[PDB]
């Protein structure tokens, strides 16, 4: 079946240099991992002034960028985060979104994302006239921008109730993950952060109750490994939390890792090891101090 | 009504004065953080009208450390933010807790960080 | 006789076995750092047996020590700049911990800290 | 009177690329600062690995920045930190120093430095019989390469014992300080880092100790602004502690800034506001000095 295995850079801070994202793809396929979300929620152009198309040599970058993901056979998807100042309303906005990601169709993407993570449940009042909810206005405008796009294979969207610790009211009873569940379509995969933002344990149990209200199976955007929240902190323990019998219920797992790029070594090869052990299995396995050991060996030689 | 476009605010002199302050110098604080840990201390040890407009005003100070960095974290030249990020990302955090602690006073750093809770 | 040229003992797996422990989890500690943490908890009650775990401290906080050493002399400066910051500071407050356990036998951080330090 | 004032880039971490020492040099000229000296304690052919030729790519580099040290008016000083494992007594240990050196004339550097700071105070069994004391091996190489690239105009030499505290019995007593003083040629500058390695205060009474025993004016290395001893602290603070009336009693003084290059506009600008105010021997105020600093910088952000 299809299954997303990788990386997201979708943290704040310095983003990765696109030399640095060119080595996570070999280290990526070398692992067998096939996945490279591009959400860094710094880069003018992805997140805030998200209207704003890229230049030449951003224009230049990014295919060079592409062209490496389909060398190094890993997908990349282009993810937009136009949240925070989108008037979903105005089609003259949409035009923009739809004009946007044809500059990055343009560079030979064909995996495209629409995030509304990080930005309030609030619409303004010409949203408010035309959409009955916020649920209704996401679920508009990312169903609109995929079946512009030609309905493509790989379409992610990420909800404003992301994880469980932000669903109001609740996961189950939410009405914007109902709304989501029921008029967003088919095609289109979410984005889940698990039962906390950053998650403790992203339990099976969980997962069939978020997959029910969303109705499909989800893909785990992976926040273990992200440091940016407390700078301070660095991340080089073992994939943690996450059962081996989650595999079969979700579309996919896409780690949000520690924001300097070189300490995802063992983030990147435990969730390869984890993936690897339980991947054709569909409904132990897996063992993190057994899978840092395996990775410490295998970063050792970078060092020399 | 439409969505007000985002709009990015400029760094003020202000913005870099506070900052300066801050991160001083290794032997002293700048008196505008040696000021807000002052007011801090006091607003902790209390419990008059007086308190009511001063933790007001310090999470005024607050909200201004956080503001700091929104404008430095959406000006044009990434490159002088970059540079300085995990220290100014860090002093924003602490400020935002410091500032919600006093909030409900009115009704973390890693294992480097607990060691250095230890000491006195 | 002439002076020993200069040598880099190379990065060690038990190294990296140390450092994953110190920098592990968002939520765990690592068996070796949480184990480190426990002993500083302990000798700072008691000050008058206890002088052999103190040694026995001092033995794995110059472990630390060196494991920065090895880390800084390697090769691959990429690996070691991206976490110099972590790695400084995690070499440095066990110096400052290390020189504190050898006191109690004998008879910094910044702003951001100062505030981290008067909550709960 | 000729003063040696800028910044050192003498910390322990990433040294700065090109781009970034380029921008330094435009604003060491901005500033009215003349010199800087290149002392990064990473780059390998520098301190460890200080015998090693550069690359045909390094070399290149370094011609095209000290070319660019020319053309901003800036006085490029080349460091160089053998102290670690050199042999004072094997001459072919003293002949490749003089190599290395003359691969850097070639580039079109005219000032060095040879550095002997953070090194064992202790000479291996060849150099204990050759050399009476350990000050009197690092002299000696000293003046023979002071002589050896033709009595330089500007000629740094950095003692271990730099600051105050390192001193012992103390810098007044200091035989190693006494030998430095008086065997050391007068052509010869020596740097200094006030009473401690991050000087709080250098009062003018400590630089007339140091400046009686190395008889001679001192040239400041300034750790004020240094951070590289804790990653977690920044300092965005004025030039304070160093008085005005410090200026006619040194030779210059060369700032050891913060490892991150972007967050020392405040440092060199504040240092440039002190020296400017009292060039020629209450004219600086650090926390007036601060707002002129910060009213310049926020132009940069935009
Ligand atoms: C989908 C998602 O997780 N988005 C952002 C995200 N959004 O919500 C937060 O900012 N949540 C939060 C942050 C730290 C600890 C707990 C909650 O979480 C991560 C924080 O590390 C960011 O890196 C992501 O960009
Ligand atoms: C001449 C001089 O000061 N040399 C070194 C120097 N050497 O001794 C130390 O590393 N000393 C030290 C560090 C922090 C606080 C007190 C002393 O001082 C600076 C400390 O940041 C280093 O960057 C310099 O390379």
């Amino acid at each position: 079946r299809r299954f997303l295995c990788g990386v997201v850079e979708g943290f704040y801070g310095r983003p990765w240099v696109m030399e640095q994202r060119k080595e996570l793809f070999r280290r990526l396929q070398k692992w067998e991992l096939n996945t490279y979300l591009y959400a860094p929620k710094d880069d003018y152009k992805h997140r805030m002034f998200w209207r704003e198309m890229y230049s030449v040599e951003e224009a230049e970058q990014l295919m060079t960028l592409i062209s490496a993901a389909r060398e190094y056979e890993i997908e990349f998807i282009y993810a937009i985060s136009p949240g925070l100042d989108i008037t979903f309303s105005n089609p003259k906005e949409v035009s923009t979104l739809k004009r946007k990601l044809d500059q990055v169709s343009q560079f030979g993407c064909r995996s495209f994302a629409l995030l509304f993570d990080d930005i309030d449940h609030n619409m303004c009042a010409a949203d408010k006239e035309v959409f009955s909810s916020f649920a209704h206005a996401q679920v508009s405008i990312t169903n609109e921008i995929y079946q512009y796009l030609g309905e493509p294979e790989t379409f992610l969207f990420c909800p404003t109730e992301y994880c469980g610790t932000f669903c109001y009211p609740n996961v189950s009873q939410s009405p914007y993950l109902r709304t989501v569940g029921e008029k967003l379509l088919p095609g289109i995969e979410v984005l889940w952060t698990g039962p906390k933002v950053v998650s403790k344990e992203i339990p099976v149990e969980s997962i069939e109750e978020v997959s029910k209200i969303i109705k499909r199976a989800p893909v785990i955007w992976d926040n273990i490994h992200a440091n940016d929240y407390d700078q301070k902190r660095l991340f080089l323990g073992p994939y943690k939390g996450r059962s081996t019998e989650l595999i079969p219920r979700l579309k996919g797992v896409l780690t949000n890792p520690n924001c300097e790029f070189e300490a995802n070594y063992v983030a990147i090869h435990t969730l390869a090891t984890w993936y690897k052990s339980n991947m054709n299995g569909v409904r132990v396995l897996y063992s993190p101090q057994m899978a840092l050991k395996l990775a410490l060996t295998e970063w050792l030689q970078e060092f020399g | 009504m439409e969505k007000p476009l985002y709009t990015a605010e400029p760094v003020t002199l202000e913005d870099l004065q506070l900052l300066a302050d801050l991160f001083y110098l290794p032997y002293e604080h700048g008196p505008k953080g040696a000021q807000m840990l002052r007011e801090f201390q006091w607003l902790r040890a209390n419990s008059i009208e007086e308190w009511r407009s001063r933790a007001a005003k310090f999470e005024e100070m607050c909200g201004l450390v956080m503001g700091m960095f929104t404008r430095l974290s959406n000006c044009a030249n990434r490159t002088i933010l970059y540079d300085m990020y995990s220290y100014v990302w860090d002093i924003k955090s602490i400020m935002s807790m410091v500032k919600s602690f006093v909030q409900w006073l009115g009704c973390r750093g890693g294992l480097a960080g607990e060691f250095q809770r230890l000491l006195p």
